[PDB]
């Protein structure tokens, strides 16, 4: 999971 | 402020390909000369300008069989259908001309672009 | 010896979401309490262990309406349906409990994992 | 396009  | 799962799109496409290999929820047969290809209309639309136009048509959206132009090569179609479901293109010296012509007909602009680049290099 | 188009899976998912927003080729309504959600069975199956089981069932595969358990919160479902079609999860302090419970019911293991991690941190 |  990432910060888009 | 959403978070994003990097592998989600690839995992979705992988599962759609697994459904295709097992013939699950396929709703159309694409006829190319004597050859028949089962697929999901939504995946075909998402990948191809031609299928997008066909299945948004109020009459054609309800057809279970679509016949392609007799000039279309079944192998070129098969390579492109595999690319739609995997992101992988089996581009070879012996098939590049049939793949580019099929991608132009199907309106798959990124495939047409790489075929033109690969032909130019040789 | 294939070549790969990096953005293909993301572009496919983006087009499937565009079809969903325009209600094109949607083939099921998911009922959550009073709320109704239109979707594509194949996308639901590709994202959820629960929908995968439902639509591979020889009887349920043909249903146009699926009613979820009355304990399921419509907002939690909506956030998860959006994630299925975009890879983006709108996880907030006020919805995390409803999102985790809905993801556990839908069998969306990667969402359950991030919810457990975010709860543990607080 | 890449070599996967
Ligand atoms: O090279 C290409 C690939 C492609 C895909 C689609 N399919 C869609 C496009 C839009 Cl805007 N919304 C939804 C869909 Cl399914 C149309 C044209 C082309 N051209
Ligand atoms: O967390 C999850 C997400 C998920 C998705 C699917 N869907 C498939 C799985 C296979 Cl192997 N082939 C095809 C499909 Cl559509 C099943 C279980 C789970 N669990
Ligand atoms: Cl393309
Ligand atoms: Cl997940």
């Amino acid at each position: 999971w990432v910060i888009p | 402020s959403c978070i994003q799962f990097t592998r989600h799109a690839s995992d979705v496409l992988l599962n759609l390909n697994r459904l295709r290999s097992r013939d699950i929820l396929t709703d159309v047969v694409i006829v190319v000369s004597r050859e028949q290809f089962r697929a999901h209309k939504t995946v075909l639309m998402a990948c191809s300008g031609l299928f997008y136009s066909i299945f948004t048509d109020q009459l054609k959206c309800n057809l279970s069989v679509i016949n392609l132009d007799p000039e279309i090569n079944p192998e070129g179609f098969c390579i492109l259908l595999d690319f739609m479901y995997t992101s992988r293109l089996n581009l070879r010296e012996g098939n590049i001309m049939a793949v580019m012509a099929t991608a132009m007909y199907l309106q798959m602009e990124h495939v047409v672009d790489t075929c033109r680049k690969f032909i130019k290099a040789s």
